[PDB]
DNA sequence: AAAAAAAAAAAAAAAAAAAAAAAAAAAAAAAAAAAAAAAAAAAAAAAAA
DNA sequence: TTTTTTTTTTTTTTTTTTTTTTTTTTTTTTTTTTTTTTTTTTTTTTTTT
């Protein structure tokens, strides 16, 4: 039987609905903006928040959340309809554009263990970690062939069945004509779209403590393939629905469920900020007006809860910039990555600058000194056990690529470990090879170690070779090394203690109203959304409980983000007076003679040190937004280093 | 859309009129002369440029690119009925399918009724009687693509990858068109393959086995049967080409015919084909729906920017290249040419570049001696002994980069491994077979587990590697020369203690190095201001800083070293007594010091395989005693940082 | 001219074969998946001056 | 920091069950349609005094 709908009322007004909402141009135009910009960059799925539908018709918003495919293929043609009203070339060049849906899901967001049965067809949003992708396959969607006898031309289209269901007819790819004539397929002509499914599972840190864990199988079609990779956090959001089992004659009643995905997004740490043009005024204002002390107004402001550390501070916003790599044309290649080392005494908030680098740095990884051990630290190479194949897995420091890796805990990490990453430090990639593969990785991350010294507490009366357990090797690709002391002077106390004491009083204005406790237990996170995939921005902090009161400022955590993701993309040029100095300087470092007796060298001087008086000397230059490493940065990159390779020795 | 008829007389024009002055400016027909050449029997492959159809037809190159398929039968069909007119004589019957297409081509003829008209079924299929093959050579305005990014999009469209091999399988028959002859009739039966997989036919549909409606039935033999070279490889992404926090993604590329036998795992490709998909039905499919797998059908595969092929075909070049080869100082070129973003190690250049030209291997009288240099950097921590290492993988034919322990265990040595063509348990080898006639650059040598270095231990001297375990029992077959990177006993030069004290290598290891090279970095306020420079310039120009001669490109270092490769030259008896003396006096002052390594026999083999490639890079045929000397010298300045 | 006849000749009903149409219609076997357990090689951390 | 036993732990498989999928498959009645009879109701050529 073949019908078609002459009338059918409830997709008119869904459609009439749905090309209102996109129109938008009266309201602001925030969709007619996106659809031109999708026109713009030559893509076809539109992602829509379904706040703003909520907000312009809520009757459509319940009625697309709760019959996904009926709303979903309406808003579809209304999209089709909106484009070809901005472009009718551009919207006949695509055969379908799709509608991706955003924002907040109220009791739509879910696990993979609350995703029930109660949301089949509903769309919903879905957050966990790929455990298995799949290879992208192509589908075919449009067969073409060619009868050599008669010279005629046929097609053939298979319409999406996938949650549908499909008698054999909808399947049959065509070998013969009619009078049993060969025909052959005309494979460029013929249309395929990518397919691939995935699996994702409850993320370890939000599933239940001790039980097994909760999966849920998720399909992606064409332009959506590709996003994601196993052992990502991943959002999904799509339609739940049950698929169609094979033709039988006896069915159990059981259907495998699938999550057919309209969206996929990665943690939003991670994405390329949102810059309004008043932003970028900002920062182009914040780096013009203040030059010279820029970059200690930014170092101060780091980890505002840590007192004292300035010089850590200052190399850790090194860090967070970065040198510029070389890429020589024959190959070779320099980093541009910083690595620092923190040695030293117990409860000196180093843990703390840890973990405030990995809460600000995006693509930042945490490890402890035996949570991690060589195959979990570097790349992996295991056997597919289903296609016989090896497969590489990726590691901490692969997956830290273009990122840091704030390794706590460094020196009970074992020494094959770190083995293991001597080579990441230095070279940014992990060489691994079984037998059946062998592969560079790429791993261009700066690590951030925390260590103790023997004994657990630095010991003032001996070198700090004797007190920092390791060996040159080692400490030299660490270009900056920091030995936290904890000295028991007076003042210091004051001063520490009462910063600790400010830092334990303060409550946050509104959340807080008195007496509130923080938790929320295991049903409170999907209440409300996920701030890890969440889409008017000062510059300084208002005077707060934070600070007492002085004529200087605390850079705001939002715009410090955003000025270190501006000025990270930089690449200053090296001077040639900038040049000359860091080379005397460099030279006047190897000379020991230089240096006073009754000091010791923390780590080693050699080429490396070279190189990272230049890697310094570049991101304070970042800092400035400069484009040109001229002299104060060279000085700033120098009186670090200078303050980080020597050690007082007392007796 | 578009009429085959005339996109066959389209391809036949360009076939027949294209002219290129490629012959020493003379003007030739480029595949007039091809389409004589493989009427005659004479070759099988032709390559169609597709730059030569873009000179005069660009809409076609579009059909081309865009459908590929359609087009590379259509070529076919083109030069198969162009090649009658192109014979100018009789086929010698070279082989043994030739013998079956002129018997059947006799046969057709002898029956023929020229007007009758047959059955479609009633012809011998083309693919049964061709012996050429034909691909495309792609455009080069075709930027080449990412495997990653060749996608649904892209499937049955030309394009081009590039990656490293990482797997070929072995090359085996892979059944084209499958005869059958009956117990019946004297009719023979073709069944042209293009699944996976085939069903065999049972019953002949010959017309006389219709008429008498016999049983007829038939039978499947490889004697009549069309079979291709065929061989599937995986080739992946280049590093550079991988997203950030990504592994590099694999290609199954289907290689058959002549294309065979050209890539071999670890080697640098681009290779042109068409993406095109194989059904994947039989599945318990999850998902409704014609999914299938993917492979690039390959075309034209060329080795390149290490593994580079047609320049050691092409050693005649111009004269420049001669006149360098010629002087002097080409020595010293080509050592300077060695990493010149690393500042000073000139001695350590010249014996890296020892390393690269080799000596001679012996074969006298079943002892086999091999002519591997093997050079060890045991130096300080941040002498850049790493990036000569990297630097000298990136410049050798054959060279697999290894450090600690990642490439360990079966990562250097073989692994059983199950197949895909086969379903049997095939052998792979890891970094000491992958680079068997090339160089193995092991880093962070002393860091290395004991059963690599047994394993380093048999390979260096004997070159193979005897594994005995349980899946395999095989002896691998490992002619590589160690280039390895090591630091001192305790990551530094410790003065105050002993030399193999600091080494830390046993004296078995240690001997098996031809050149051990210790480089210490004692500061001092000149040399490191120099150095200071040359870092600093290079990291403000991306570039060394000019000196009198510029160093050679990594291309053209290939090409010396690989013309040096081919010039074995013989000891004279006339060097037997200073070479004799130069042994027993270093010898002498091996044991008359207390700081000195073990030396041996391999110290005299050492000397003598250095001064054969000294001898080598001067493309003499006999070694003189400027060679002998400058092994001996380098055999001092590889201890010199002592003093 | 009408009066018996004595046929057509139309209808209803029957037969009466054809020749086409219509109507009935689960259980047995297999394979794949996912899970286990087992021989082997391989990679860790306790031993001592 | 050279030697050395538990420990896994990735890889070979094998089992192995449970479940979903796969594979197989004419005969027999009934009915309409056509072409025949057959009793009965006319009706159209026969003749007389
Ligand atoms: N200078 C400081 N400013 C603010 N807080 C501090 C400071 N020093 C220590 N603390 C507090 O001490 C507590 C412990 O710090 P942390 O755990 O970072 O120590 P640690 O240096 O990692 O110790 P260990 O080396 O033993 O791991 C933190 O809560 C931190 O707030
Ligand atoms: N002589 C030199 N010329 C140029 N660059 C140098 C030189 N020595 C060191 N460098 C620079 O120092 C950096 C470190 O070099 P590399 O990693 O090769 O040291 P290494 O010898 O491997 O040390 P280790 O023994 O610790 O592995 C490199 O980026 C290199 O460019
Ligand atoms: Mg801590
Ligand atoms: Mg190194
Ligand atoms: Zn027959």
């Amino acid at each position: 039987a073949g019908t078609v709908v002459l009338d059918d009322v409830e997709l008119r007004e869904a459609q009439r609905d749905y090309l209102d909402f996109l129109d938008d141009e009266e309201d602001q135009g925030i969709y007619q903006s996106k659809v031109r910009e999708l026109i713009s960059d030559n893509q076809y799925r539109l992602i829509v928040n379904v706040n703003d539908l909520r907000r312009k018709n809520e009757k459509r918003a319940n009625r697309l959340l709760n019959n996904a495919f009926e709303e979903l293929v309406a808003f579809q043609r209304a999209l089709k309809d909106f484009v070809a009203s901005i472009d009718a070339t551009y919207a006949k060049q695509y055969e379908e554009f799709y509608v991706g849906l955003e924002g907040s899901f109220g009791s739509k967001h879910v696990s993979p263990r609350t995703l029930t049965s109660c949301f089949l067809s509903c769309v919903v949003c879905v957050e966990g970690i790929v455990t298995k992708c799949s290879l992208v396959r192509p589908k075919v969607v449009r067969s073409v062939h060619y009868c050599p006898a008669t010279k005629k031309t046929i097609e053939r289209r298979y319409s999406d069945l996938t949650t549908l269901v499909a008698f054999p007819s909808s399947s049959v790819y065509p070998t013969k004509d009619e009078e049993n004539n060969p025909l052959e397929t005309e494979y460029g002509l013929s249309v395929y779209k990518d397919h691939q499914t995935i699996t994702i599972q409850e993320m370890p840190e939000k599933a239940p403590a001790g039980q097994l864990p909760r999966s849920v199988d998720v399909i992606l079609d064409d332009d959506l393939v590709d996003k994601a990779k196993p052992g990502d956090r991943v959002q999904v959001v799509g339609t739940y629905r049950c698929l169609p089992g094979k033709k039988g004659g006896y069915t159990s009643g059981t259907f495998r469920t699938v999550l057919i995905a309209c969206n996929v997004k990665q943690m939003s740490k991670d994405a390329q900020p949102s810059f309004s043009a008043e932003d970028i005024a900002k920062i182009k204002k914040f780096s013009k007006t203040r030059s010279k002390d820029i970059f200690d107004q930014l170092a101060k402001s780091l980890a505002p809860s840590i007192h004292g550390h300035d010089y850590v501070k200052k190399a850790i916003l090194c860090l967070l910039l970065g040198g510029v790599e070389r890429d020589l044309e024959n190959g070779s290649h320099i980093r541009g990555d910083i690595n620092i080392l923190l040695i030293g005494d117990p409860s000196v908030a180093k843990s703390q600058l840890l973990r405030y680098v990995l809460c600000t740095a995006p693509r930042a990884i945490p490890t402890t000194g035996r949570g991690s051990s060589g195959v979990g630290l570097t790349a992996a190479v295991t056997t597919d056990q289903e296609t016989g194949e090896r497969r590489l897995e990726a590691g901490a420091m692969v997956l830290a690529d273009r990122g840091v890796v704030c390794i706590d805990e460094f020196d009970k990490m074992s020494d094959m470990d770190r083995t293991a990453i001597h080579e990441v430090m230095e070279q940014g990639r992990v060489t691994i090879a079984k037998a059946g593969i062998h592969a560079r990785l790429n791993a261009r991350c700066s690590v951030l170690a925390a260590a103790n010294p023997v004994y657990g507490r630095y010991d003032q009366y001996k070198t700090p070779m004797e007190n920092i357990g390791l060996q040159d090797s080692l400490l030299s690709r660490f270009d900056l090394l920091f030995i936290m002391l904890d000295q028991m002077d007076p003042e210091q106390d004051r001063e520490i203690s009462d910063h600790v004491l400010r830092m334990h009083r303060y409550r946050a204005p509104g959340e807080q109203d008195g007496d509130a406790m923080p938790l929320g237990s295991a049903v409170d996170i999907l209440a409300t959304d996920d701030p890890n995939f969440s889409q008017i921005y000062e510059k300084h902090d208002n005077l707060l409980h934070g600070t007492k009161k002085k004529k200087e400022k605390m850079v705001s955590a939002a715009f410090m983000k955003k000025y270190i993701h501006v000025a990270k993309i930089i690449k200053p040029v090296l001077t040639q007076e900038s040049a000359t100095y860091i080379a005397e300087e460099y030279s006047r470092l190897r000379s020991q003679d230089s240096m006073s007796s009754d000091t010791a060298r923390t780590s080693p001087v050699t080429a490396r040190t070279l190189e990272t008086l230049i890697r310094l000397a570049t991101a304070h230059a970042k800092a400035r937004m400069s484009k040109t490493v001229d002299l104060q940065d060279a000085e700033e990159a120098v009186e670090l280093v200078q303050y980080a390779y020597f050690k007082k020795v007392l007796e | 859309l578009k009429d085959y008829a005339l996109e066959k007389e389209k391809v036949k024009k360009f076939l027949q009129e294209f002219y290129q002055d490629d012959e020493l400016g003379k003007k030739q027909f480029k595949y007039g002369n091809q389409l004589v050449r493989l009427a005659h029997r004479e070759q099988v492959a032709l390559y169609v440029d597709l730059d030569d159809v873009a000179e005069d037809d660009p809409e076609l190159v579009d059909s081309i690119c865009e459908n590929a398929r359609r087009y590379a039968k259509l070529f076919a069909d083109a030069v198969q009925e162009l090649l009658p007119q192109y014979k100018e004589r009789e086929v010698v019957n070279k082989d043994v399918l030739d013998v079956y297409i002129e018997h059947r081509l006799m046969m057709e003829q002898r029956s023929r009724d020229p007007g009758m008209v047959r059955s479609p079924q009633n012809q011998y299929p083309a693919e049964l009687m061709r012996r050429f093959e034909l691909y495309f050579q792609g455009p080069s305005s075709n930027k080449p693509r990412v495997i990653r990014e060749v996608r649904a999009d892209s499937v049955g469209k030309l394009v081009t990858v590039r990656g490293i091999v990482t797997r070929v399988s072995e090359v085996k028959p892979k059944m084209v068109v499958a005869t059958y002859t009956c117990d019946q009739c004297g009719a023979e039966t073709y069944q042209p393959i293009q699944s996976p997989t085939f069903m065999p036919l049972i019953m002949c549909p010959s017309q006389e086995c219709q008429t008498n409606r016999s049983g007829g039935r038939l039978y499947l033999q490889t004697r009549g049967s069309r079979f291709i070279k065929f061989q599937e490889m995986k080739m992946q992404e280049h590093s550079d080409q991988v997203p950030v926090g990504n592994i590099p993604r694999s290609i199954t590329v289907l290689v058959e015919g002549e294309n065979t036998r050209i890539a071999q795992p670890g080697d640098h490709v681009s290779v042109t084909g068409i993406f095109l998909p194989i059904l994947r039905t039989g599945f318990r499919q999850v998902v409704q729906g014609l999914l299938s797998e993917t492979y690039l059908e390959a075309h034209r595969i060329v080795k390149m920017n290490k593994s580079e092929d047609d320049e050691s075909g092409a050693g005649e070049l111009t004269r420049e290249e001669l006149r360098q080869i010629a002087e002097e100082d080409f020595y010293e070129k080509l050592a300077a040419s060695i990493a010149p973003e690393i500042y000073g190690h000139e001695d350590v250049k010249k014996a890296l570049l020892l390393l690269l030209v080799g000596g001679v291997d012996q074969s006298p009288r079943g002892m086999k001696i091999r002519g591997n240099i093997n050079i060890c950097l045991m130096g300080d921590p941040g002498v850049a002994k790493s990036q000569l290492l990297s630097y000298i993988d990136r410049l050798a034919p054959r060279s697999q980069y290894t450090t600690g322990r990642g490439s360990s265990g079966v990562g250097l040595t073989a692994a059983v491994l199950r197949d895909s063509v086969s379903g049997e348990l095939t052998l792979e080898g890891g970094a000491l077979v992958l680079a068997d006639q090339g160089v193995c650059c092991i880093d962070e040598f002393d860091k290395m587990a004991e059963a690599d270095r047994t394993a380093i231990h048999e390979v260096m001297e004997q070159q193979t590697i005897s594994i005995a375990k349980a899946g395999i029992l095989t002896t691998l077959n490992a002619r590589c020369s160690i280039l390895a990177a090591a630091n001192p006993a305790y990551g530094r030069y410790n003065p105050r203690r002993s030399l193999e004290q600091n080494i830390q290598l046993p004296a078995a290891l240690l001997s098996r190095f031809d050149l051990l090279w210790l480089i210490q970095d004692r500061p001092d306020r000149d040399n490191d201001l120099r150095l200071a420079q040359h870092i600093t310039y290079v990291h403000q120009h991306s570039r060394q800083p000019p000196s009198q001669f510029e160093p050679l490109d990594m291309k053209l270092m290939r090409r010396y070293i690989a013309m040096c490769r081919e010039k074995q030259p013989m000891v004279p008896e006339s060097l037997a007594d200073y070479i004799t003396a130069a042994y027993v006096e270093m010898r002498r002052e091996a044991w008359a010091s207390k700081d000195a390594t073990y030396t041996s026999a391999r110290t005299l083999l050492a000397i003598l395989r250095l001064s054969t490639a000294l001898a080598r890079l001067r493309m003499v045929d006999v070694v003189e005693k400027e060679d002998v000397n400058e092994a001996i010298r380098l055999m001092e300045m590889s201890k010199d940082s002592l003093l």
